[PDB]
């Protein structure tokens, strides 16, 4: 992996979870 | 020719991806006239037209996916058979792969065009009849989509083989679907055209990571 | 025409694994870079191809620094690169597949980009077959035609990687005619591998990685003397 | 014991793949506010009635994958046992899953499950021994009473469609391909568990066993798998 | 104390790759088995085996023809086998991994189950490892252990598959001492491997095949005269 490939994949898919909550 | 390749080869698997995902919206619409006829006041025998020239609700809504998850697919089979970095390392460059990527996104974007304002009211008013501000601009940030995702997808088709193919197209699939649901959120709500600069964002973003190896620091 | 890197290295993760690292070759040369296995063959090995980055060192070719410069560059100045598994175009012809490298050939005019082909296609023994998708060869017809690749972008320095990948031995008297051939029209190559006992037959001079260091200046004879190879 | 292995290491990943996939569904779940209120903190095993057989095939697939993949079935494969003996196994470690599933049908999630909507002041699920002679006078509760009695059972089935095709059609194929093929035969819960219900409450003149033929399709599918290749 | 497999063929999905193959080794022999890739070194290998069955032909091993079965009970009737890469079970203890085969050993009693334990540990001169996790090894070591897990299972005729398959010539002078170890005691080893020419110096009877057909056998000395050997 990488040390920012094991971060991306945390905040970016935080940031499409509780998004989809907005409009649930 | 070597453009000839990609093209008449992503297209060959645009429509795989394509069949596979024009009836996988079917059986989650078709459980909602049986799932919900039973429950919410929709007769019987009018699905034939409602489920038959009911596809502009969708097929507005694939076209920048199937374009899209159509040309990350058919990078994904092209970096690990090592086939880019012969031709990587040949004396072209990675602007092949871009050009390439506008071509065939003309071929969706004037179906995405002639379905938003043709195909629409041939539903929306020759079908919507029975037979048995408030603005929208949501149909210009749809257009705009198509020659956007394919020109920043081409950067983000890596492998690096000891990872899989899956975990490395899944920060593509999961930026799409970032993108691809603020667009409905800020259809709803109201400080409308406000979302104008969220498709200018991943625009910058589309050239800040297209091009991030030709520049010195 | 002569490349020469000096003083190379990689670290990771707090970990190095590459330090003064100082091969060339010249035109008309077969170099070797065998070695035991992770200890720093890959990864010298890739340092001058630059699939993976540079940390420290350089490499020039006749005063012109093209360290920094990706493989967009290197394929420019005589850099030719040929992967390790099958790298063929895939469902695609044969006389079309040499035509894709030709487009960026711009300093060589569009007229002969239809005529060096054809002759191309005659010294690699290729022109039995003309049109014929990709599926159907052998590792061993394809293999001349995966070198003619490369070949067809004019460099001065083929790089090769591991063109022993587990063939049988009476192929092996097949590419070592090949690699004999390319090194009479000035391209010096360098070459890495582990099967040792054939690498050191088609060589000049190579070289040796045991976690960095470098035992090996010199011929192949020096081989079968030297005491610190184990 | 390697038979408190193979169970230890479906043990591990199905408590993993199903805390890291109920929490987010959990996180989810901030939808009521669109800020003190722990309603999601208070509804966590009411998914997992439902939210948990996908997960015992994914888990009981990706960490089997990885036990699988490393070339190491092969090894307890000619090392004396039988394909039996290895699906007994699954099986060693089924019976505290199954019996864990059932306990929350009725004691814990409905009983937190009552004060759910209670707490937030400002299909009519009740358990299987108080909806058990609640429909006294049939209809569509009456199917929610079947469905939800082997409910649990699916959860042993669903082990052994894990188990199926990890000895068939999907074995020799990378990582990544495991969790979208076990996760699209996870995904099909939805489609099927939601249709069948009112095809059978519609359609189905025999109306009480219109839940047990999504359980049911699993199965034919998984003695095709097993008993047709060899 | 001798199998037999005559008459071996295969063929996938109506193409013949491996066809009317028959070996014969005994006790206490190393038995080659070599070839061009792609030809019938593996499929005419893994048929003996049992990872794929067969379409013909008799595999017999002391009078008892065992073609039906697969390997599931051919470790039971003496069938040794270990894979290509690593097999250790990784996540396991090295004395339970060591009598992990030796549970299925149904004719034995419990306190042998530390007899043929602790005599087999001691053997390879590894027994200052009796608490260690599976990751904690070296490809010169993990060797020597994955060799110990199959002993265990008592088999007459261990078939190894290219052990040295990756490792630097001046390491398979102790890969040698195991084979003629195994060779002492008179179980048989059958190997196929790719490099030709590093096994031809332990080996005793050196089968070769290609395109599916036996072509030439007998002994080493004997076989470096053929035309159609080349
Ligand atoms: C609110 C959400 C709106 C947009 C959110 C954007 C979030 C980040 C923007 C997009 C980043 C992901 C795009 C692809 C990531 C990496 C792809 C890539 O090109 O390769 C590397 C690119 O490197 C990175 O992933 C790091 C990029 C960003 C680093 C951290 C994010 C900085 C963002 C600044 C502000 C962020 C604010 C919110 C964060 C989301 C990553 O892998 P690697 O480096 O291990 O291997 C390839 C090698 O690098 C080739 O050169």
């Amino acid at each position: 992996m990488s040390k920012a490939r094991r971060w991306v994949i945390i905040v970016l898919s935080l940031a499409v979870l509780v998004m989809i909550g907005i409009n649930m | 020719i070597i453009i000839r390749y990609l093209v008449r080869e992503t297209l060959k698997s645009q429509l795989a991806i394509l069949f596979i995902l024009l009836l996988i919206f079917f059986c989650q619409k078709l459980v909602r006239i049986l799932g919900a006829a039973v429950d919410g006041d929709i007769p019987a025998n009018l699905v034939l037209s409602l489920l038959g020239l009911g596809v502009p609700e969708m097929a507005q809504l694939i076209l920048p996916l199937s374009l899209f998850l159509g040309l990350l697919m058919t990078l994904g089979k092209l970096y690990t058979e090592s086939e880019i970095t012969v031709m990587h390392a040949c004396g072209l460059s990675k602007a092949v792969l871009v050009k390439a990527a506008m071509i065939l996104a003309v071929f969706t974007a004037i179906v995405a065009a002639v379905n938003v304002m043709w195909a629409g009211p041939w539903s929306s008013r020759h079908q919507d009849e029975v037979l048995a501000r408030a603005e929208l601009n949501w149909r210009i940030t749809l257009v705009f989509t198509v020659f956007m995702m394919a020109l920043m997808v081409v950067p983000l088709s890596v492998v690096n083989p000891r990872q899989g193919r899956v975990l490395s197209m899944l920060p593509a699939m999961l930026l799409y679907l970032l993108f691809f649901l603020i667009q409905t959120s800020l259809k709803s709500n109201d400080p409308t055209l406000w979302m104008w600069t969220v498709n200018l964002i991943y625009l910058a973003l589309a050239i800040v990571l297209n091009l991030w190896d030709t520049v010195p620091v | 025409a002569t490349l020469t890197a000096k003083n190379l290295a990689k670290a990771y993760k707090g970990r190095r694994v590459v330090e003064d690292v100082s091969l060339t070759v010249n035109s008309g040369e077969i170099v070797g870079l065998l070695g035991p296995n992770g200890a720093g063959k890959t990864t010298t090995f890739y340092m001058v191809v630059g699939i993976v980055p540079r940390d420290a060192g350089n490499i020039i070719i006749d005063d012109d620094d093209i360290s920094l410069l990706p493989l967009h560059a290197r394929a420019r100045r005589g850099i030719g690169y040929l992967p390790q598994e099958a790298s063929i175009f895939r469902r695609l012809s044969v006389y079309d597949n040499l035509m894709a490298v030709l487009q960026i050939r711009d300093d060589l005019s569009a007229e002969q980009r239809e005529d060096r082909a054809n002759e191309l296609m005659e010294e690699f023994h290729i022109e039995h077959l003309r049109d014929s998708m990709g599926q159907s060869l052998s590792g061993g017809e394809r293999r001349r035609v995966e070198i003619a690749r490369a070949l067809a972008a004019n460099p001065k320095f083929i790089l090769l990687d591991e063109p022993f990948a587990g063939v049988d031995p009476i192929s092996v008297i097949d590419i070592k005619r090949i690699i004999e051939h390319l090194r009479d029209s000035g391209l010096g190559v360098l070459i890495t591998d582990h099967n040792v006992r054939e690498t050191l037959a088609v060589c000049e001079r190579a070289y040796i990685v045991s976690q960095g260091h470098l035992i090996a200046h010199g011929t192949p004879t020096e081989i079968l003397q030297d005491e610190h190879v184990k | 014991v390697l038979d408190r292995y193979i169970g230890k290491t479906i043990f591990t990943t199905i408590m993993m793949t199903l805390f890291m996939l109920v929490s987010l569904s959990g996180i989810i779940k901030f939808v009521d506010q669109l800020g003190a209120g722990m309603y999601t903190l208070l509804s966590v095993p009411k998914d997992v009635q439902i939210f948990f057989p996908m997960a015992a095939l994914l888990g009981a697939l990706l960490g089997l994958g990885m036990l699988a993949q490393r070339s190491e079935l092969v090894v307890m494969q000619a090392s004396g046992f039988t394909r039996m003996q290895v699906a007994l196994s699954v099986m060693k470690t089924a019976i505290p899953l199954v019996l864990l599933t059932m306990a929350i049908g009725e004691w814990v999630a409905p009983q937190g499950e009552q004060m759910a909507r209670n707490y937030r002041a400002q299909p009519d699920a009740l358990s299987i021994s108080g909806l058990h002679n609640y429909v006294k006078y049939a209809g569509r509760y009456q199917l929610n009473m079947w469905s939800k009695i082997f409910q649990p059972l699916s959860v042993a089935v669903m082990m052994l469609m894990a188990l199926s095709f990890i000895f068939g059609p999907l074995r020799s194929v990378p990582m990544g391909v495991r969790v979208v093929t076990g996760i699209s035969f996870g995904f099909v819960f939805y489609v099927l568990d939601q249709i069948f219900g009112p095809l059978t409450l519609v359609y189905g003149i025999p109306p009480i066993i219109g839940a047990l033929l999504p359980s049911a399709s699993f199965f034919l599918i998984s003695l095709w798998l097993l008993m047709r290749k060899s």
